[PDB]
């Protein structure tokens, strides 16, 4: 199961 | 001895149009998931037979989160052409990679979280599930700005808890496949070359995991090793070769370690 | 001071009327989300948008639209209002999908099938019991706000022009004054207790007074009775020995 | 940008026989970047009815990919891979070794 | 989905409350604790995504994802923790469910009780009931009469005497009404003054 979090170079 | 990983390529497509996403889980060497942003179903999708038991719930909340992946990364290219000053006009890609690994005794044993640009490494997460090493001054940007966001924190949360209980969880459900130690079949075989040259292969067939260490002993590092392939139903597929100088002094032998053989091969002509 | 703003902060709206609720943020949150309050039910999940560019249907999206163009606002509208949309809209935001959420003021919204159903309180002080105060030596006033409709009233006590805390306690929810009725009238009250002496002393003034948020200037009104606006209905109570 | 240079093995699952069902593999591996064409050849000419694996990558971060097709091998049909990619200035075709 | 109890919960001031919460999916990985008051937007107590105890001040939260709960326990009650008590759960994406919420109520212990029913006349025919001095258990109860109208209890807090005192309001457009059967449907003390 994959991480639940959004995540980028913001 | 067993881990699980998650694979994202985003690419930007400038001259031909939107960017492309592919996201894939493998556990140690088997693939469980897809999601392609090509496709038609624009869902996450099952490619083992063991996760296919999962439900909608399930379905529906991977599909959720590797959609949003897909627009983030599309920003991700937008603004890693910015921090580098290239051209619109270039296709560039963004890799990411994460996972853990437990040991025998399916316990913790490490975490990965790693970031690459155009093939390179970017960022990535330290050993100690803390802190982050930037490959360069570029990446040192989104350090800052994922330090002081406490990213660190929440990922080591997931990568030493539920990344590991989901893992131990597919390592239950599908241990007729993903708990097997198919063994090599080995065998070799003999080209002449020229008149005074040979060369002797060594093959090992129809293996699983894919980890395996082939060598030659006369009694040698100026050989041939090809990359491990898949054969395509699930197990793998290895050879090295020799280039013996005469005809018949070829008193060479192979070694063929793998976790499926109590004690490493060795093969003769 | 960089946080999130819901707008407006309460509404009446006509069945069948078109209806956007705002909200924005500049705290740089990518994901959003819409939630609808109504008892027994806590907060419902009506869309959301995870990231800038996207939305998602929540647990209750029929009736509702968003849309999130960019970072900061996201937007939801009611094309067609319906009576069941009566609710308490709170919009949220979070750094990012799986971290915390934080919510905007809210927005008390009410549907009504006809604007000739709002009307504003009546309100009337109650006096303290002589009673109360030679069993007590304390002397309680009680503001009684009734006949309203919708139920989107705030209540405070002024004594002497001075808004008051201590000694006052209001009823968290107005109470309906026909229950059959599905839009009835509804009713508020209020208890304000001083001290026996201070009641007694004729120089002290006492003043109950009710915020009415009812329909606005942008709403045509062709009724005998008075426009029932936003407003603020008061009742008042001098001190005597 | 650095580029990587596809590594292309053409191969069987199984064991090679003549009239007997098997499937022809072309693997595409240590590559860089991800656009790539590949086609399986039958007598030099395409094969329709090929499939291929999902995206993935490597360690170092190069791309991999499996592109395979039932076949039935013979005496005199011969079969190869064609792969064209950045690094190739004209498309590269490997012949399947029947005794590699 | 999300499941609490709606409440109402009573506790003691100054005595420990526990609030609790399951959840049905296992892919989920945050959870929150939030604050409400009512007429007021839900406010952040504490997150937690990690199996154990958190600490933050009087609160601790405790999670247990293989059993699929989360708790809040709250020491020494102080009134202005009476409240709305959400839990909220990821369910992945974005999809963040709240649970109904758990109202509750800290109540203070009355020093001196003194039940008592007065009528009180308006400043202008009308008049209201006013039921106050009870203890904090009392419950008032709705009449079954369709034209009686009874608030529920309410309790005010004279700061300057350090007095607190517990009330209930009645009345009806009907002039049958009189305040010794305003309150025949509640529980009410036996040696309720009635002057």
């Amino acid at each position: 199961m994959m991480w639940d979090r959004g995540l980028g170079m913001m | 001895s067993h881990s699980m990983r998650y694979f994202f390529t985003s690419v930007s497509r400038p001259g031909r149009g939107e960017p492309r996403f592919i996201a894939v889980g493998y556990v140690d060497d088997t693939q469980f998931v897809r999601f392609d942003s090509d496709a038609a179903s624009q869902r996450m999708e099952p490619r083992a037979p063991w996760i296919e038991q999962e439900g909608p719930e399930y379905w529906d909340g991977e599909t959720r989160k590797v959609k949003a992946h897909s627009q983030t990364h599309r920003v991700d290219l937008g603004t890693l052409r910015g921090y580098y000053n290239q051209s619109e006009a270039g296709s560039h890609t963004v890799q990411r990679m994460y996972g853990c690994d437990v040991g025998s005794d399916w316990r913790f044993l490490r975490g990965y979280h790693q970031y690459a640009y155009d093939g390179k490494d970017y960022i990535a997460l330290k050993e100690d599930l803390r802190s982050w090493t930037a490959a360069d001054m570029a990446a040192q940007t989104t350090k800052h700005k994922w330090e002081a966001a406490h990213v660190a924190e929440q990922l080591r949360a997931y990568l030493e808890g539920t990344c590991v209980e989901w893992l131990r969880r597919y390592l239950e459900n599908g241990k007729e496949t993903l708990q097997r130690t198919d063994a090599p079949k080995t065998h070799m075989t003999h080209h002449a070359v020229s008149d005074h040259e040979a060369t002797l292969r060594c093959w090992a067939l129809s293996f699983y995991p894919a980890e395996i260490t082939l060598t030659w002993q006369r009694d040698t590092q100026d050989t041939e090793l090809v990359e491990t392939r898949p054969a395509g139903d699930g197990t793998f597929q290895k050879w090295a070769a020799v280039v013996v100088p005469s005809g018949q002094e070829q008193r060479y032998t192979c070694h063929v370690q793998h976790e499926g053989l109590p004690k490493p091969l060795t093969l003769r002509w | 001071i960089a946080g999130i703003t819901q707008a407006p902060t309460s509404q009446i709206l006509a069945a069948g009327r078109r209806m956007t609720l705002r909200c924005t943020q500049d705290m740089r949150h990518n994901a959003m989300y819409w939630y609808r309050q109504d008892l027994g039910l806590g907060l419902r999940l009506i869309h959301y948008s995870n990231t800038a560019g996207t939305t998602g249907k929540g647990e209750v999206p029929d009736g509702y639209s968003v849309s999130r163009a960019n970072t900061d606002d996201f937007p939801l509208t009611l094309a067609s209002a319906v009576p069941s949309q009566t609710s308490v809209y709170f919009c949220a935001s979070s750094l990012s999908f799986g971290t915390e959420a934080f919510f905007g003021q809210g927005t008390r919204l009410t549907v009504v099938e006809d604007l000739n159903k709002v009307f504003p309180p009546e309100v009337a002080v109650f006096e303290p019991s002589e009673a109360e105060i030679s069993h007590t030596q304390k002397a309680t006033l009680v503001c009684l706000a009734t006949g309203f409709y919708p139920d989107h009233v705030e209540l405070s006590w002024w004594v002497n022009g001075k808004e008051v805390h201590s000694g006052v306690c209001t009823d968290p929810q107005p109470l309906k004054e026909q229950p059959a009725l599905n839009d009835s009238r509804y009713a508020l009250s209020s208890r304000l207790r001083v001290s026996a002496t201070f009641w007694q002393d004729p120089r002290n003034h006492f003043r109950c007074q009710v915020q009415f948020y009812g329909l606005s200037e942008n709403d045509e009104w062709t009724q005998d009775r008075a426009k029932p606006v936003t407003q603020i209905v008061s009742a008042e109570a001098w001190g005597r020995a | 940008m650095i580029q990587r240079t596809p590594k292309i093995q053409v191969y069987s699952r199984h064991p090679a026989e003549n009239g007997k069902s098997n499937f022809l593999n072309c693997y595409v591996s240590g590559f860089h970047p991800s656009d790539i064409e590949v086609d399986l050849l039958k007598n030099g000419e395409r094969i329709e009815k090929v499939e291929h694996s999902d995206l993935s990558f490597s360690k170092d971060w190069s791309f991999y990919l499996l592109y395979y097709t039932e076949f039935t091998p013979t005496e005199k049909d011969e079969y190869a891979c064609r792969v064209n990619h950045v690094t190739l200035s004209q498309p590269k075709i490997v012949k399947w070794d029947r005794d590699m | 989905e999300v499941e609490q109890n709606s409440g109402p919960l009573s506790v003691p001031e100054g005595a420990i409350a526990s609030l609790n919460c399951t959840y049905s999916d296992r892919g989920s990985q945050s959870f929150f604790w939030y604050r409400q008051y009512s007429g007021k937007s839900p406010e952040l107590i504490m997150f937690i995504y990690s199996n154990g105890d958190k600490e933050d001040g009087r609160f601790t939260a405790q999670l247990n994802k293989a059993s699929q709960y989360v708790s809040l326990l709250i020491r020494d009650s102080q009134p202005s923790d009476s409240a709305t008590y959400l839990c909220a759960v990821n369910f992945g994406g974005g999809k963040l469910i709240f649970g109904q919420g758990t109202e509750l109520s800290v109540k203070p212990n009355i020093q001196n009780p003194d039940p008592a029913v007065y009528q009180l006349r308006d400043s202008k025919d009308k008049s209201v009931c006013l039921f106050t001095d009870f203890d904090s258990q009392t419950n008032v109860s709705q009449s079954k009469d369709s034209d009686v109208y009874i608030t529920d209890k309410c309790v005010l807090d004279m700061r300057s005497m350090d007095f607190k005192s517990n009330s209930a309001v009645a009345w009806s457009n009907k002039s049958d009404f009189a305040c010794a059967n305003a309150f025949n449907n509640s529980i009410i003390p036996e040696d309720t003054f009635f002057p």
